[PDB]
């Protein structure tokens, strides 16, 4: 008979008091609105949505969460934007124009010597 | 440069994880000096004080052997955490050797974009790099062909690509767009145009036979 | 693992006696949960490497060179190629519990046909920018420019070397 | 090598195969990543002063 873990979805204190509550890989109909069944589990206090975003609380198996339409909502994630290039047998791009630009790279080195 | 200077004024997780990581563990080290194990109590002038010495030895080897297994806990897990800061900083050696001291090649691995130069810069138990790269913009099509037909001989640049405006050709060098005139000083010649698919027909200059006439 | 049931188990003569030993219990769940996050990471790390989602063009042809085996099939469910479905089919208790990966492998199979797409139809300028296309012979032969050949050993040779790449 | 192999074109010796690498390509695998990397190997020598 059922158990599993129970995890809780917030989108922070300083935002909202809501939050949702995921039960892991339990089937929604023994949990004890928005009740939401997952290949993840039994979801309860965010409703499903047909968008897709990107992705902002991973909840598991494609589907994420976010505090947007407020309240917390469900989805599936998205890889990213869509370009199509217009390839062709005898067409070329060419750039007439650059950018400088400069990002940072940060990296642990050393911790701390106990005895 | 000066945008640097905002964003990080107003992202350093990598470097307070490893500082939140050790002390974590240290405070589950001494909190474990107050589990009984199965003994009377966690102190032994508790232990000292009402038992005869032929019982309180048992207590205090329940007390002897929980705390040196969790000794022993702290020891391996830190084992296992140095030897993940080591190939953070075999990364970061190698990074200032080819990102620092020279002009890197291979594809991200000093920023995204094409390397040009890298600056390093101190943290509290770290370094953050600095990278800048060139990153090309603005980009316009034209349509290519693969060589130039001209005296029955084919044409290839020497170091660049053939480009069309709509009605006239050019060579640019292939990351910014410069045009220039095909004559047979940035061009070289190799066989006859019959055996290149997309050859087109189109003039090479010749700059001496004008000039010397 | 919950610690707490592998161990005890039910009863609760033990969870008593358990509750002895402090923080072993809570030490072996964070253990464990920051393996878990680690391995989201590892595949983020490798397949999330694309800014947008490429598509190869309809009519398909790159001046000959046949790339059919590894591009998406469009007759199917999870959208693999010939070779991705050729790989995949070669390869409850007491506290115990198996989580599942944040991105399902039909995302994976759409982030390699996208990195597949991208490298086709614009070589090597998708990764340091946006993409610029280019005809798939030329890029070839700026490629065989980097390794030291020079440009027309590509172009007066281009059906053989596309039917050896096309065997092997 | 999903940088280095596949968004571009490497001179390290060996890191992308034998012979002088050309281009890779990538499949997923269950839990894992196959490259099939594309290279040019000479033949066919003949020798000369
Ligand atoms: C290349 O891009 C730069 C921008 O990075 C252009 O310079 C800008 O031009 C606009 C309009 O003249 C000005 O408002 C900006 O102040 C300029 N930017 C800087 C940093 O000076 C430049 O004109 C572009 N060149 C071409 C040929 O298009
Ligand atoms: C290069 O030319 C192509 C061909 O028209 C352009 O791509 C098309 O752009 C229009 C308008 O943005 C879209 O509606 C088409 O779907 C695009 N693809 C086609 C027609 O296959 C592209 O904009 C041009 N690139 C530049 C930089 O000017
Ligand atoms: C392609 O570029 C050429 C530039 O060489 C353009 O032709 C010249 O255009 C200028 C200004 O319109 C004229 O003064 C010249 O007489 C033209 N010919 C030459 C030989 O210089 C041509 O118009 C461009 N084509 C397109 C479609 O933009
Ligand atoms: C490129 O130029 C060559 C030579 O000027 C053209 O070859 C001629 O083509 C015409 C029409 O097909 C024939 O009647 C002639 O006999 C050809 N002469 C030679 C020497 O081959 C060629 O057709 C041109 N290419 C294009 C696309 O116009
Ligand atoms: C790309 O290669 C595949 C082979 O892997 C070609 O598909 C096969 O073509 C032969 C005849 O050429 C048929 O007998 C097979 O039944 C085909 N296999 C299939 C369809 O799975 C394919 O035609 C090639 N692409 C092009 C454009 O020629
Ligand atoms: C190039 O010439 C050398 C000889 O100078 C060839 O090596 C010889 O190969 C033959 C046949 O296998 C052997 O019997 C000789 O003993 C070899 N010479 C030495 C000094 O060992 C080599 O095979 C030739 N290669 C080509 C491509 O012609
Ligand atoms: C947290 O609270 C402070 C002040 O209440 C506010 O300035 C800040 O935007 C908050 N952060 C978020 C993420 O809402
Ligand atoms: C939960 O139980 C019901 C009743 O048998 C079943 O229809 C449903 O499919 C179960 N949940 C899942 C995820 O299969
Ligand atoms: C999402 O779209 C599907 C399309 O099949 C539709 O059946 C479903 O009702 C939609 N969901 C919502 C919440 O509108
Ligand atoms: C390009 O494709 C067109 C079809 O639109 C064809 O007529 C032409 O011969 C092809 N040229 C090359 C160089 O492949």
């Amino acid at each position: 008979c059922s158990f599993g873990g129970v995890s809780v979805i917030t989108p922070g204190t300083n935002t909202s008091n809501q939050v949702a509550v995921l039960y892991q890989g339990v089937n929604c109909t023994e949990v004890p609105s928005n009740v939401f069944q997952t290949r993840a589990g039994c979801l309860i206090g965010a409703e499903y949505v047909n968008n897709s975003y990107e992705c902002d609380i991973p909840i598991g198996a494609g589907i994420c969460a976010s505090y947007q339409t407020q309240s917390i909502i469900a989805y599936t994630m998205s890889l990213g934007a869509e370009n199509s290039v217009a390839y062709s047998n005898n067409s070329i791009a060419i750039p007439t124009n650059f950018t400088i630009s400069v990002t940072t790279e940060i990296l642990p080195v050393s911790m701390t010597k106990t005895s | 440069i000066g945008k640097i200077q905002d964003s990080l004024s107003s992202a350093l997780g990598k470097l307070q994880d490893v500082v939140n990581h050790n002390a974590q563990a240290l405070n589950t080290l001494v909190k474990q000096l107050s589990s009984k194990f199965g003994a009377i109590s966690s102190v032994l002038n508790d232990i000292l004080s009402r038992l005869d010495p032929p019982e309180a030895e048992v207590q205090i080897d329940r007390l002897i052997t929980g705390r040196l297994q969790s000794l022993q806990t702290y020891v391996t897990q830190q084992l296992i955490r140095a030897a993940e800061i080591r190939a953070s900083a075999n990364l970061a050696a190698t990074k200032m050797s080819e990102c620092v001291l020279g002009q890197s090649k291979r594809v991200d691995f000093c920023g995204k974009g094409y390397h040009l130069m890298s600056f390093p810069q101190s943290a509290p138990h770290g370094v953050v790099f600095l990278h800048v790269t060139y990153v090309p913009a603005q980009e316009k099509n034209f349509t290519t062909a693969p060589a130039i037909c001209h005296d029955g001989k084919a044409h290839f640049p020497r170091e660049g690509v053939f480009v069309s405006n709509g009605t006239h050709w050019f060579v640019t060098q292939r990351n910014f767009y410069e045009p220039q005139i095909i004559t047979t000083d940035n061009t070289f010649v190799s066989g006859n145009c019959d055996v290149v698919i997309g050859i087109v027909n189109n003039t090479v200059y010749d700059p001496l036979q004008p000039e010397l006439d | 693992v919950d610690c707490t049931m592998y161990i005890c188990g039910d009863s609760t003569e033990c969870s008593n006696l358990l509750l002895q030993y402090g923080s072993f219990c809570t030490q072996l769940k964070r253990a464990l949960t920051g393996i878990a996050v680690e391995q989201d990471k590892n595949t983020q790390e490798v397949f999330a490497q694309v800014k947008q989602i490429y598509k190869t063009p309809p009519i398909k042809y790159f001046g000959g060179f046949n790339f059919s085996q590894i591009l998406p099939d469009p007759s199917k469910p999870s959208k693999r190629s010939p070779i991705e479905d050729l790989l995949f089919n070669k390869v409850k208790f007491n506290g115990l519990t198996v989580l599942p990966p944040l991105l399902t492998d039909e995302m994976i199979a759409q982030y390699t046909s996208a990195l597949l797409a991208g490298t086709i139809t614009s070589g090597w300028t998708f990764g340091a920018g946006p993409a610029l296309q280019i005809p798939f012979p030329m890029q070839m032969a700026y490629r065989f420019n980097g390794i030291g050949v020079t440009q027309n050993v590509l172009y007066e040779n281009q059906k053989l070397i596309a039917n050896q790449f096309n065997s092997a």
